[PDB]
């Protein structure tokens, strides 16, 4: 079980450590999280009292290296850091823990929660759509914008998500216009699947990441991706079985997880509705569906 | 965006456009089977592709062979409608290109968009106006070519006439509206208005009648009155 601790706790926040948040007063004594589930991502995200505008945070995972939080006064932000003295880490730790100025990672042994979120999301393929390669943690806040967004503006601080578009030259060929148009197993299975993802994995990892931006962060390009990733599946006639099943387990765990209050603006209704009740997969979603209709039947 | 009241002007600027109506396509007839069941039987249809500043309308002639063994037969016809659009764009000379496309009805903006990925600097576009291009098969030679066809065809009209030797395009399109207009509301009255003094013709190489400057002038009030009226006899007014 890993931790990340925290120089101090400078000014009034809410700390967030994946599902789970707290709130820290200002120069609260408070110098990290314990207990951190080994085997996953993590993500710790940060709202400032004086300004709920820019949630932001860090994408890690524990067994790439020592990391501490620091606020720096300068930036005004909290910011990870990656320890490369591991005894001075241990050292600066084993403080810490002694006078118990930790809060623990509160996993409900029950719980999977956390697992089936990010079930297949790596921290390889999180540093591949942020790029920042001299950290091996990832930053991600609610401004930040997708490449495709910047296509229709500064390139360093951007989420590279891949790029769909179902009225584009890469989802319809030549020829097949309405049939690709009207069923998208082409597009999702040889262009993306075989040829860019490589496997169903990666596509749902990236699926996975995107909509736990949206969540954490309200970032609006990510909700964009999550909800396009899923209309591509839903919107195919041909979808291998396992990634069916697979699909409305995701989905079901994102739906129970989201906040009651947010689903307002980070569902859209037409995809889920196209989703649930017209597309080729209407009949596929069984838990998805059942979970939507018992807690946002407004939306439908 | 969409066109409208407010830049009904930009039809007639020197931008090439094409107006795409799909409504004449897929035609069918319904009717009773022996077993009192009851069934379509397609005719030919049309697509009307019209250029409204210059008169040049592209009729391609939809045949009811492209039909056999479809499905979904209206959701075909617009995405023929655009593969033929599409097509009918490729074989221009670049020069004549359209820059813009206006689709009469919503339905076939994706179609288009679609069919027209090659070429994206044509907008195609949407329209605010009900303009009454369903009437073209009430045009005597329009519907005699397409009932006639027993392949695919196209041929090709100037639905002006020589309007333009004494008319602006503007003055055209609004004539060409108001006939049009008037053949939808009461097709049996629009055609009497028109053919009613014999010495009047049409030319073999147009469209409807050669009427002078002043017999235009009373060929278009009587099509107002008629419009008007069926607008009485149908809201009692
Ligand atoms: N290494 C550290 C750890 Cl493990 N936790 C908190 N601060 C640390 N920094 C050390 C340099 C200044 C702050």
């Amino acid at each position: 079980m890993n931790t990340v601790p925290f120089t101090s706790a400078p000014i009034e926040v809410t700390i967030g450590i994946d599902q789970y948040s707290f709130n820290v007063k200002e120069n609260q004594p408070f110098h990290g999280i314990k207990d951190i589930p080994i085997g996953h991502v993590h993500v710790i995200h940060f709202q400032h009292a004086d300004n709920s505008s820019m949630r932001y945070g860090y994408w890690f995972d524990c067994r790439m290296g020592n990391f501490y939080i620091q606020y720096d006064p300068k930036d005004g932000l909290y910011k990870m850091m990656e320890e490369r003295d591991g005894a001075k880490f241990e050292n600066i730790v084993h403080n810490f823990k002694e006078r118990q100025m930790m809060v623990s990672y509160p996993k409900i042994d029950e719980d999977d929660t956390w697992y089936n979120l990010t079930e297949f999301v790596q921290m390889d393929k999180i540093r591949k759509i942020v790029r920042k390669d001299e950290n091996q943690f990832s930053y991600v806040d609610s401004s930040m914008t997708t490449v495709q967004e910047n296509e229709l503006s500064d390139p360093a601080h951007s989420l590279n998500y891949t790029v769909i578009n179902f009225k584009s030259r890469e989802a319809i060929r030549p020829g097949h216009e309405m049939e690709d148009f009207l069923d998208k197993s082409y597009y999702l299975n040889t262009v993306m699947l075989q040829g860019i993802f490589k496997n169903s994995s990666n596509y749902f990892g990236e699926l996975q990441f995107a909509f736990l931006n949206a969540m954490f962060f309200g970032n609006y390009g990510s909700s964009l991706q999550w909800h396009a990733m899923i209309e591509l599946i839903c919107s195919s006639a041909t979808v291998p079985k396992h990634m069916l099943d697979k699909l409305d387990e995701i989905l079901y765990y994102q739906i129970k997880t989201l906040p009651e209050q947010y689903s307002d603006i980070l569902l859209n209704e037409r995809v889920w509705n196209i989703c649930l009740y017209s597309s080729f997969q209407k009949n596929s979603l069984h838990n998805t569906e059942k979970i939507m209709e018992n807690k946002y039947p407004e939306l439908l | 965006g969409a066109m409208n009241s407010s830049n009904y002007a930009e039809l007639f600027n020197n931008d090439i456009k094409l107006f795409v109506d799909d409504t004449n396509v897929y035609r069918v007839t319904v009717h009773k089977t022996f077993e009192g069941n009851v069934a379509t039987k397609a005719i030919n249809g049309c697509i009307f592709t019209l250029n409204p500043k210059t008169g040049h309308l592209f009729l391609k002639i939809i045949h009811t062979s492209v039909w056999a063994g479809q499905k979904r037969l209206s959701q075909l016809a617009k995405w023929k409608t655009a593969e033929e659009v599409s097509a009918l764009v490729r074989s221009l000379p670049k020069e004549e290109q359209p820059k813009q496309i206006i689709v009469t009805r919503k339905a076939m903006l994706d179609p288009l968009e679609v069919h027209m990925l090659d070429f994206p600097n044509i907008a195609i576009r949407p329209t605010e106006l009900r303009l009454p291009f369903s009437a073209a098969m009430s045009i005597d030679k329009l519907s005699d070519v397409v009932m006639k066809a027993t392949e695919p065809q196209m041929v090709l009209f100037n639905i002006y006439d020589d309007w333009l030797d004494r008319i602006s395009s503007y003055t055209a399109f609004s004539r060409l509206t108001l006939l049009l207009r008037a053949l939808k509301t009461n097709e049996e009255s629009a055609k009497m208005i028109l053919l009613s003094d014999p010495t009047i013709t049409i030319k073999s190489y147009h469209l409807w009648p050669s009427f002078t400057d002043e017999q235009w002038i009373t060929i278009e009030s009587q099509m107002r009155d008629l419009i008007l009226t069926e607008y009485g006899r149908k809201y009692n007014v």
